[PDB]
RNA sequence: ACCCGCACGUAGACGUAUAAGAAUAGGCUCCGGCCUCGUAUCCUAGCAGGCGAUUCCUCCGCCGGCCUCGAAGUGGCCGUCGGUAAUUCGCGUAUUGCAAAGACACGCGCGGGAUCAAAUCAGAUUUC
RNA sequence: CGCGGGGUUAAGGUGCCGGAGUGGACGCUCAUCAGACUGGCGCUCAAGCGU
């Protein structure tokens, strides 16, 4: 570069250390309602729309149903069940666009009279919130569809006196 | 710097033994035995096991 | 009106740390999970991360509450207890108290 | 199977004082609140006269000076037994073992607070599962009436008040059964039978 | 003393140009392996026809299974056990489904009653009594008795030893 | 960027004192370490549940030892001239400025020090901030 | 009550038939388990008594020391398979292994179904 | 008990629900029958659990009356009021963005003043 | 026998103190102070003895 090395500082040797594509559970499929078991979400039912790399998953609790919003949940955090739900209808271009991994993102008078002071809670978006819509729409419809399920997702799950999830078939 | 089990790794076994690919390949550990009749063992010897 | 709990956890006792008879180490705790009684059921809950929640007598981040963050690592003997290890040891007061034995990380 | 509960009562009744004593010692040590009701009816294996006479050799220590401080204190309840036998097996030189000790509470009979309660028993300490049917026992509460308690007839007696008033629950609960049991059938009648063969397909 | 297997043991002297074609002594040994029976078979061999491991070989060593283990017959054993005073012979009767079985019944039932180890315990022959009245042993003959019939009264119910406290009292009539 | 070098994690042995054995007890013994000479001192012979000796094995690594947490080896500076020395060495060592140096030579050390690029671990000595 | 005999079929551990061929000793019989249902086949062999629970079906006419043909021929003679299906050990065996086949979804419907269920028993016992 | 001033909010809750006894060569019961198995029963839906409906007189809780509980003290019935998905919805739960310091009220306390009732040594001290 | 982390053992143990089985198979023993490959509590189809 611009400067010549100005200290003795030995260069990193090349690692062979390649990436390679993430191997989900087979429990992990398209539609598959999972129970998150960590976060402000916690123990809430949801529906899995792609699985992405590195462990994460975009899920989306049909905000209707339950308070979920369009967001991502590492899988080592969620418990998949035997439930599928059939996923024909949610635009899966709407879903392509929303699994890109920008989505989830974001000295003067008033920077310095903002100091000590309680920052503000930022409102959504109009076009998050259709992309909501857009998802949801043909998804609660489906779930509708389904028997008894619309009650399923919007109950969240808990551990009674006696259950051992050793000897549970989730 | 660091010795690497050849039974866990196999590109070090391949570079010590270039056999075996092909071991596993060809299925030499898996070798089926000789086809045939196989005959049946003699009275005498049954005789000789069951004795007083 | 829900009118239910929300656990997401297994109740848990910590009843020692691993030692033998006149040496005792407080890296390893031993802790019995409730409904575990076998190897195999604590073949389950390996890995999983384990929460010793306590009061103590002050507020710090608004709230009295602290919590020592560890996991279990290996069972121990045949009855089902597991050996967990957390960040620091676990206070040897804690013997015989409640831990809370988490679901994550998930396998399932 | 293994289960964390508030409180165990525990009934004292036809249990070994040995191995039941290991169990609750155990489950002090881990963190488990134990009360032991019915101490008086608790079972040492042998004969009478053997546990007697070891309980005579017991009261046979004793200090040479004024029986005041350090000497050993002679308690001849048959709760205060089961407490010795619990405390010679647990630190109690230890604080440890002082809040496990404090976690008990032993009694004789079924005192007021513990009679509206479950009690449960432990089947690794039952006479009947343990002792041969050829062997012999001894009761702790008869082995205290002859070393010297003065507490057995009062027991006896508000016991039997307890067992009176146990008939009274089950005249109670002979008549709950009744329209439970005929409000099932009753039920039955008018069961609207879609939700009838999904449970019998779910097993409830 | 384990799984106790009955092994075939040929061995014979060593060949020589003045002695060729040695005598082929066979033995019946009932050991948990097979080094076992050639070690016992030495021992047996340096006491009866007086030949040694260095000066002999082992000729085969077979497994002699039971022909028929799913049905249940008599066993006579004659056995001689070296005990402080001397040497004793005794002979015993077994019920089982193995001469295997048998022997290790034997051997526990030696070493529960008479305190003898395997060391001091020389079987001289294992017998079937194939016809009935063979068995003298009263408690073997009670089992052979016409028409045997009994029931299981106060039958201890296997309740899980992890599982601390029960809420019903248990019953022992099954 | 302006920090220490790029080290190996610092890994201290222990992080206690040996301290003399029965200096507790005792106030005309001194904390600093002696080692026992008595043939049935139990803590010469390594009894259990006693005091450690300071052995060989206890040794800091190598490539971390004289380092502080920061990363940088403490150079003790008594003039301007002193910390000149670190113009090359100003990613591993650390300027310490003695402690029987003034206020205005330590104020010319803490202005030519920012300026080479060299921390100052007492740089809030005897000196004040004049707006 | 119960007596070991040629023909008392008993139930092992695992939920399975086996019918006493012989008795060997007070505390190990010979059995033979000759059915259709894999779950409720057994090896023929020696099986402990400690083991194993008498259930109150008898093989009337079982000659002793019968092999596979002959204990299959009475097996299927008297119906036991059946008679097994009906009694309780096999209802309360059947219900446990329906219960434990729950999943989260089987486990919310059961908890709705019998909140249904109990409201109508609640009406039920308020007529009373 | 009041008047001024001052100070601070768990040897281990997360559904921490479940009462005869007596026997274990028998007990329970609806009188049909039942029993290895507490591997059981209740309860378990909603912003850490909202609004408006549709719809149900089911459940819970607070106060009064009638009685009950002494063993180391409690529950039932009726009545008032409040909440209450058994069924079906329209709304809000989001950027906390893949798990890690404001006001009011209620209490425990003090530092002085005098307010009752007492104790110790009319007059000195002390006690909720 | 240097200072640590992980794994596995020896001798000895797995009723509680005390980490780990009230583990399994076969028998024997009730001792008016049994016996313990017992220290105390305590144990008796053992927590004793032999395999």
């Amino acid at each position: 570069q611009k400067w010549y090395p100005a200290e003795d500082e030995a260069q990193p040797k090349k690692v062979r250390k390649a990436v390679r594509p993430w191997t989900p559970r087979k429990s992990l499929q398209p539609g598959t309602v999972l129970i998150l078991l960590a976060g402000r979400f916690r123990g809430k039912r949801v529906v899995l729309l792609k699985c992405l790399d590195q462990g994460v998953l975009l899920v989306t609790g049909p905000f209707k149903i339950n308070g979920v919003p369009l967001r991502r949940v590492n899988a080592r955090y969620v418990i998949a069940t035997s439930v599928k739900v059939d996923l024909t209808g949610v635009d899966q271009a709407k879903i392509d666009e929303v699994a890109q991994p920008k989505y989830f993102t974001a000295a003067s008078e008033e920077a310095f009279f903002k100091q000590g002071e309680k920052p503000q809670k930022k409102p959504v978006s109009s076009t998050r919130a259709a992309d909501q819509k857009a998802i949801d729409k043909a998804l609660i419809a489906n779930i509708k569809k389904v028997d008894m399920l619309a009650s399923y997702l919007a109950s969240s799950f808990s551990l009674r006196k006696g259950d051992k999830p050793h000897l549970m078939k989730f | 710097v660091q010795k690497k089990n050849p039974l866990r790794n196999k590109q070090i076994m391949l570079r010590l033994n270039p056999y075996a690919s092909t071991f596993a390949k060809e299925k030499l550990g898996e070798v089926k035995a000789e086809e045939g009749k196989p005959p049946k063992v003699p009275a005498s010897f049954k005789e000789l096991l069951h004795e007083a | 009106p829900s009118e239910a709990g929300h656990r997401l956890y297994v109740k848990g006792r910590h009843l020692s740390y691993q030692r033998g008879r006149r040496n005792t180490h407080p890296k390893t705790s031993l802790i019995k999970i409730e409904g575990v009684d076998d190897t195999a059921a604590a073949n389950f809950y390996l890995g999983k991360r384990v929460a010793y929640v306590y009061r103590a007598q002050k507020e710090v981040r608004g709230t009295k509450i602290r919590v020592i963050w560890g996991k279990i690592t290996r069972p121990h003997g045949n009855s089902g207890v597991v050996r967990a290890k957390f960040t620091h040891p676990l206070p040897a007061r804690s013997f015989g108290a409640s831990v809370r034995i988490m679901l994550y990380p998930s396998s399932i | 199977m293994s289960s964390f509960e508030s409180v165990v009562v525990i009934d004292g009744k036809g249990h070994l004082l040995g191995r039941l004593a290991s169990i609750v010692a155990k489950q002090l040590l881990s963190g488990q609140k134990i009360v032991v009701v019915r101490c008086e009816a608790l079972n040492i294996s042998g004969e009478f006269f053997r546990a007697k006479l070891k309980y005579h050799a017991y009261l046979r220590k004793m200090t040479r000076y004024n029986p005041t401080r350090g000497g050993p204190f002679h308690f001849r309840a048959p709760s205060r037994i089961f407490y010795k036998a619990v405390r010679g097996m647990i630190p109690h030189k230890t604080a440890r073992g002082a809040a496990a000790l404090e976690r008990l509470k032993v009694f004789e009979g079924v005192p007021p607070p513990y009679d509206k309660k479950k009690k449960m028993v432990v089947p690794q300490a039952l006479r009947v599962l343990r002792l041969q049917p050829g062997r012999k026992y001894c009761t702790v509460g008869r082995l205290s009436h002859e070393v010297g308690w003065k507490y057995q007839d009062v027991v006896a007696r508000l016991e039997e008040r307890r067992k009176a008033k146990g008939a009274a629950y089950y005249e109670r609960k002979k008549l709950a059964a009744r329209q439970l049991s005929e409000a099932k059938k009753a039920a039955a009648a008018k069961v609207d039978p879609k939700v009838s063969e999904a449970l019998a397909a779910y097993g409830y | 003393m384990g799984r106790l297997q009955e092994y075939q043991v040929i061995g014979r002297h060593l060949p020589t140009e003045a002695n060729p074609n040695p005598a082929l002594y066979r033995m019946r040994i009932f050991a948990p392996n097979e080094v076992v029976a050639k070690s016992r078979f030495w021992y047996f061999l340096r006491g009866l026809k007086k030949v040694k491991k260095a000066t002999g070989e082992i000729v085969s060593v077979n497994v002699i299974s039971e022909k028929h283990p799913l049905k249940v017959k008599n066993f006579g054993i004659w056995l001689r056990y070296d005990s402080r005073s001397g040497t004793h012979n005794m002979y015993k009767e077994y019920r089982e489904t193995s001469r295997v079985a048998a022997v290790e019944a034997m051997y526990a039932d030696m070493a529960a009653r008479h305190r003898a180890r395997f060391r001091s315990i020389h079987i001289l022959k294992v017998v079937e009594l194939e016809k009935t009245e063979d068995v003298k042993r009263p408690y073997i003959k009670q089992l052979v008795a016409k028409n045997l019939s009994f029931p299981l009264p106060h039958r201890v119910p296997k309740i899980s030893t992890k599982k601390i406290f029960s809420a019903k009292r248990p019953s022992t009539f099954s | 960027m302006v920090a220490a070098k790029k080290h190996v994690p610092i890994v201290k042995k222990r992080t206690k004192r040996f301290m003399r054995h029965q200096s507790d007890r005792f106030k005309c013994l001194d904390s600093a370490w002696r080692k026992p000479k008595g043939i049935d001192n139990r803590v010469r012979r390594r009894f259990k549940g006693n005091l450690a000796m300071p052995s060989i094995g206890y040794g800091s690594n190598k490539k971390t030892k004289h380092m502080m947490p920061s990363g940088h080896k403490a150079f003790l500076v008594h003039n301007v001239k002193d910390v000149e020395l670190l113009l090359m060495h100003n990613r591993t060592y650390a300027a310490e400025i003695a402690h029987n140096v003034s206020s205005r030579k330590r104020i010319d050390i803490i202005t030519r020090a920012k300026q080479l690029g060299v921390k100052v671990t007492n740089a809030k000595a005897k000196v004040t901030t004049e707006v | 009550w119960r007596r070991v005999e040629v023909g008392r079929v008993l139930k092992l551990e695992n939920g399975s038939l086996a019918a006493i061929v012989e008795i060997i000793d007070h505390k190990r019989v010979l059995a033979d388990g000759p059915s259709s249902d894999p779950k409720l086949a057994t090896p023929r062999g020696i099986v402990p008594l400690s083991r194993a629970l008498l259930t109150p079906i008898v093989i009337p006419k079982l000659p002793r020391g019968a092999r596979t043909g002959a204990v299959k021929k009475a097996w299927e003679a008297y119906g036991v398979d059946a008679k097994w299906k009906e009694t309780n050990w096999a209802k309360k065996q059947l219900q446990q292994e329906r219960r434990q086949s729950l999943t989260d979804f089987d486990r919310f419907k059961v908890m709705r179904l019998k909140k249904q269920r109990r409201f109508e028993e609640r009406k039920a016992l308020a007529k009373i």
